[PDB]
């Protein structure tokens, strides 16, 4: 569908920066954790393999249709902690505000693009 | 043979005056991979050994 196509960049830079958020939360949480290695992953490259299958062949009513079903890359230590834990906290505090920061103004553009094409039909 | 007259039968029949009608259907099992036909197929495998 064009109307796909149209809101397909938004929506997947939606959902990425959702996904990153569950990611640095995550690294957030397990602070604690001896032996955690601290995990990101790189937003643009994502977002280009995202950016960018085959539903089976249903030949009658009783066939049934086919059924559905990213790369985290290692964050650089900057100290180097006792109990072999990687995650520091001023960094991905900041991390964590500017993906909300972003997450919002994703919403803000998509709904900017959902209400423009809304008042277009309005009438 | 036995010489005309020298011989004598009758017969007796029991008969079907009842209009039936049928119809049938039949479905060749398909349970063996091997005459399976098959239009579509999706096989999903995930192993994630530790």
């Amino acid at each position: 569908d064009r109307l796909d196509a149209a809101l397909r960049f938004q929506q997947e830079a939606l959902n990425l920066r959702a996904q990153r958020q569950e990611i640095l939360a995550a690294n957030i949480a397990n602070a604690d954790t001896p032996g955690y290695q601290a995990r990101d992953i790189d937003f643009a490259s994502e977002l280009k393999k995202v950016m960018v299958g085959v539903a089976l062949t249903l030949t009658s009513s009783h066939h049934i249709p086919a059924q559905a079903v990213v790369d985290l890359l290692y964050r650089v230590p900057d100290q180097p902690s006792l109990d072999g834990n990687t995650v520091d906290m001023d960094r991905e505090r900041t991390q964590f505000a500017d993906n909300s920061l972003k997450y919002q103004m994703g919403l803000t553009v998509l709904g900017s693009q959902l209400k423009g094409m809304m008042n277009v039909l309005q009438g | 043979i036995v010489g005309n007259g020298n011989v004598h039968a009758q017969v007796t029949a029991q008969l079907d005056f009842a209009n039936k009608e049928q119809t049938e259907e039949h479905y060749s099992p398909n349970g063996d991979a091997s005459k399976a036909t098959l239009r579509s197929r999706q096989l999903n495998i995930s192993e994630q050994v530790g």
